[PDB]
RNA sequence: ACAGCCCCCCCGGCAGCAGCACUCGCCGAAUCCCGGGGCCGAGGGAGCGAGACCCGUCGCCGCGCUCUCCCCCCUCGGGGG
RNA sequence: GGAUGAACCGAACGCCGGGUUAAGGCGCCCGAUGCCGACGCUCAUCAGACCCCAGAAAAGGUGUUGGUUGAUAUAGACAGCA
RNA sequence: CCUCGGUUGGCCUCGGAUAGCCGGUCCCCCGCCGGGGUCCGGUGCGGAGUGCCCUUCGUCCUGGGAAACGGGGCGCGGCCGGAGAGGCGGCCGCCCCCUCGCCCGUCACGCACCGCACGUUCGUGGGGAACCUGGCGCUAAACCAUUCGUAGACGACCUGCU
């Protein structure tokens, strides 16, 4: 977790080299806050990383009313070079702090699951 | 749960275990009760035998072939008790009843598996030590069950094989302890982690 | 047959109730079900306590029955019950249960990794010992 | 990659002895056998997932046989870890004794 | 009269002043009651039985709980009471061991209910007194007068019979 | 006495105080703050004012700032006293 | 709610959602004690188990548990043996 | 294709006692293993079901530890154990693979589908018709009709027929 945005959505990046999660918005209602933390103070989150930045973009539908020819083009979302630059800039200064504590990178590479013996109300996160 | 719950009937009180089993099968769980000849009933044997003889007396006067079916095997007795605690005349009750299997002794599907125990139905904790109790196997035998002797013989054979298996497991565990003693320089790095987080005192 | 007895000065561990997880000393006996009970160094003031929530330990203190907090506390502090209790296997099993319960998700992951490697090494050694023991051939 | 939901059993409807209120259901969450342990699951989304004959649209995927009746846990029931759940449509009676998933979605932790 | 954990109440009352006596005498009783409302009701019942008083003709000038002056000391209580059985009225002297007088009286009410099926409305507690250990008459109380009392807990029944409900290990009763 | 217990003292002192060492109450003009879950959203022209004109951000109630002037602390005019 | 029931107990009724109760209940049927409930009493070879209510008396018991009154006893009781 | 849906890791087992248990080890007896007597430990069960095992992001450079007498074969052939419902499990010989998979690190990459549900397993699920593709194998009864009369209201039954 990096910061809350203007709409209350969290901005997160489980670094893309670790678990393929880019700089991406998420909802605090649909996340579990664990107890493990890293000191991401004095790192520079870029100012343009805003809700308008992360808002989805669409192509359809100008100059087209009735569909006889499929408008399924552009459906392949494209990762912008600006997005790649921002991801590199954030990860280059988040990763050294992750490597500062042992096997946190392995923890971040792993995914969470419910074993048949464990129960979420008895789990300390 | 999603797997079968196997309960050892030895040392368990009839109605207590049957109530637990009825609730379990109504909650959509597969339950298998084994060694139903080891089930205990509180109260002395003569009184319990009198109860079952009264049950035998209850029959349809016009046509006993239609009347109450008095089952003599201990497994079938326990099954009828569970059916008494189930709503067996509805589809839900019949499905719950189908989710229950009962056996005398421990048959080959289940003699190689661990068996659970229900403490809330155990005689040792549910019954005062001075009180008298009856064995379901003896009651069934003296009310008409025909396979007490052969079940005892097969149970003795199963116990011999289980003793052999347990000796093998003890030998394996002794060897594992010896292995843990042998390798500890390359193990203490993880033993400290386990001890720190509470596993492996 | 019996080795632990309810008596004056016997130290008991509280299993449940408002004072669960604490050590107390039995000061007196009331009517077969209760005891006058005092933890002067484990922060349990003198009160009645049922025997059902008591689990007797192996420590016995030497003070007369219905003595005051002063004498019970001196008996507790001399031959310190706290350090001896912490040294016993019972208390460290309790502590292990507590620290297993308070383990977080990252700690669970690290324990999983350590236990994985430890079990693999132990299993390899067990296989080696089995193969070493299998070479028995003597008429 | 993982189960990510708690197992529960549709025990039955809220009811007296001879009256049944089908608008709310009783759920038995596995491992929760006391009333004080039910506070975690209050407000959590719950789903009755089943299969049918005709294909239905799947959000973010191809149509398949899977159907869901969504709901959520409202309050604790009894003293033994029962909970009450309200679903968008009343649960079918054939689901009694079957699986309900408690999805952890409205997380408060 | 129901029960709970009873409390001792000192209840002091008197008649209302009349142009026959301007200062009627004050009367005090010890009432063991769940609360002060029941305490006042029982006070009126008893003074109506003893003196010629009524709640309407008199007043209660004080009703205060009597705290036990040594709740940290085990002591022996003798209780003189009378009760109505199904076929008569009997006087009883009972003995209990407790820290508090009110607790001893509660023990007495429970024990009378258990042994004689005597409901609390049938029971009249007429005297409660702390007694010396040498003046006790009931062997069940006297057997605890041992400076070296010692006994084990022989057959400890499992009480956590549903946590877990299903298990592999059978419980142990020896500790 | 080579432990202790009870009562009165010639009188106590300190801390705490219905105790965050869970022994035993009744309460709140002697009572306030914060948080979580559940169910619900019925109504639809509220403008004494400009003589309304973008869809009345309106009434009652509780507040803040300006039409006075000094300073203080952070930002680089903005924010906080 | 009392299994069941014109009259009992609770409560009187438009169609619904939420909360809480009454009388009554909370092993399973069957919602709810899956409380580490409290103290005792009781073993029945016809046990007992809740208003109306759906079965019992006089009289007994060296079964057991309390209680009342009286009596004997180191000037040696009681019971056994002589 | 048609239809039926459930499920979302496993535990492969002493006997049991409860006013007692469990484990380990030296001497005696009986086939090199078990049973006794010592002795040593544990016992609010830690050789613990309040437990154990497995643990799913995947790869690429890349070092250190574990191993290297190691794992994989819907690969062949052989053997053994299991009968209470064995529907299962284990061990050898030959061959073909990789030195990878386990832990801690280096190094970057993968649709990063732009906050969102039915995701994730058992599973190559069960059942039914049908097409193609190969190999190895089989060529039968029942009933009616007839007959019998040990049978019989009729059915049914006992029988005979190169
Ligand atoms: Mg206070
Ligand atoms: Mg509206
Ligand atoms: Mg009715
Ligand atoms: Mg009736
Ligand atoms: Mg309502
Ligand atoms: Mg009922
Ligand atoms: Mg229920």
């Amino acid at each position: 977790f990096l910061k809350q945005l203007a709409s209350g959505l969290l901005l997160v990046t489980g670094p893309l080299v670790l678990n393929r999660v880019p700089l991406r918005r998420t909802h605090q209602k649909f996340v579990i806050a664990t107890s493990t933390k890293i000191d991401i103070s004095n790192v520079k989150i870029p100012k343009h990383l805003t809700d308008a930045y992360f808002k989805k973009k669409k192509l359809r539908k100008p100059r087209h009313q009735e569909g006889e020819i499929f408008d399924t083009e552009k459906e392949k979302y494209e990762i912008t070079e600006q997005r790649k630059i921002d991801q590199k800039a954030v990860d280059s200064q988040i990763l050294p702090k992750i490597k500062a504590i042992p096997q946190l990178q392995g923890y971040l590479r792993s995914v969470f699951a419910l074993t048949n013996g464990i129960y979420p109300h008895k789990l300390v996160f | 749960e999603v797997q079968v719950l196997v309960l050892d009937g030895r040392g368990h009180l009839l109605g207590r275990l049957a109530a637990i089993v009825a609730k379990q099968v109504l909650l959509g769980r597969k339950v298998v009760v084994v060694r139903c000849e080891g089930i205990n009933i509180s109260g002395n044997f003569y009184r319990n035998k009198l109860k079952y003889l009264a049950f035998l007396r209850k029959r349809m006067n016009t046509n006993p072939s239609r009347g109450p079916y008095h089952f003599r095997a201990p497994s079938r007795i326990f099954w009828r008790t569970v059916r008494g605690m189930l709503p067996h005349k509805t589809k839900r009750g019949q499905a719950a009843l189908d989710r229950l299997k009962v056996f005398d002794g421990i048959p080959p599907p289940y003699d190689k598996k661990k068996r659970m125990v229900v403490p809330a139905a155990l005689k040792v904790v549910r019954l005062k030590p001075t009180r008298k109790f009856a064995y379901l196997g003896r009651l069934a035998h003296e009310v008409g069950w025909k396979y007490q002797a052969v079940t005892a013989t097969l149970e003795e054979k199963r116990k011999e094989k289980a003793k052999i298996h347990y000796r093998k497991k003890k030998q394996l565990m002794r060897l594992r302890k010896q292995a843990e003693k042998n390798v500890e320089k390359k193990i203490d790095k993880y033993t400290e982690v386990l001890k720190t987080h509470g596993l492996l005192v | 047959v019996f080795r632990r007895f309810v008596e004056v000065g016997r130290v008991a561990y509280v299993s449940f109730g408002p004072h669960a997880g604490k050590l107390v000393a039995i000061v007196d006996v009331i009517d077969q079900n209760r005891a006058l009970v005092d933890g002067p160094c484990t922060q349990v003031r003198r009160q009645a306590m049922p025997f059902k929530c008591m689990q007797l330990t192996d420590f016995i203190l030497k003070f007369p029955h219905s003595a005051h907090q002063k004498y019970v506390r001196q008996a507790w502090q001399k031959a310190d019950i706290n350090t001896k209790w912490a040294a016993t296997r019972w208390a460290k099993k309790i502590e292990a249960r507590e620290r297993k319960a308070k383990m977080t998700d990252f700690d669970r992951f690290k324990v999983m990794k350590a236990k994985k490697m430890r079990n693999r090494i132990i299993k390899n050694e067990v296989k080696k010992l089995q193969k070493a023991a299998l070479l028995k051939a003597s008429p | 990659s993982g189960r990510l939901w708690s197992k529960a059993i549709f025990a039955g409807y809220k009811r007296g002895l001879r009256n049944q209120r089908e608008h709310t259901a009783l759920l038995k969450i596995e491992g929760v056998y006391a009333r004080d342990e039910t506070e975690f699951y209050l407000g959590k989304r719950c789903a009755y997932v089943y299969k049918a004959k005709n294909n239905t649209v799947t959000p973010g995927g191809k149509p398949n046989k899977t159907r869901v009746i969504w709901g959520k846990v409202t309050r604790a029931h009894g003293n033994s870890g029962m909970v009450r759940a309200k679903f968008r449509s009343n649960l079918p009676a054939k689901a009694i004794g079957h699986r309900i998933r408690v999805m952890l979605y409205p997380s408060r932790i | 009269k129901a029960s709970g954990t009873l409390r001792e109440y000192k209840v002091v009352g008197r008649c209302l002043p009349t142009p026959k006596c301007h200062t009627p005498p004050l009367y005090r009783m010890r009432i063991f009651a769940p609360n002060h409302v029941v305490a006042k009701s029982r006070f009126w019942y008893f003074v109506s039985q003893l003196k010629k008083m009524k709640k309407s003709s008199g007043e209660i000038v004080y009703c205060g709980q009597v705290f036990e002056k040594s709740p940290l000391r085990v002591k022996n209580f003798g209780i003189w009471l009378r009760y109505d059985s199904r076929s008569g009225t009997h006087n009883m002297y009972r003995e209990y061991r407790d820290l508090t007088t009110a607790g001893a009286v509660t023990q007495c009410y429970r024990d009378m209910g258990a042994r004689h099926r005597a409901r609390a409305h049938s029971i009249q507690i007429m005297k409660v007194e702390e007694i010396a250990a040498s003046k006790c008459r009931r062997p069940a109380v006297k057997q605890f007068h041992d400076s070296k009392i010692k006994f084990p807990l022989p057959h400890r029944v499992l009480r956590r019979q549903h946590k877990p409900r299903f298990t592999t290990k059978r419980p142990n009763t020896f500790f």
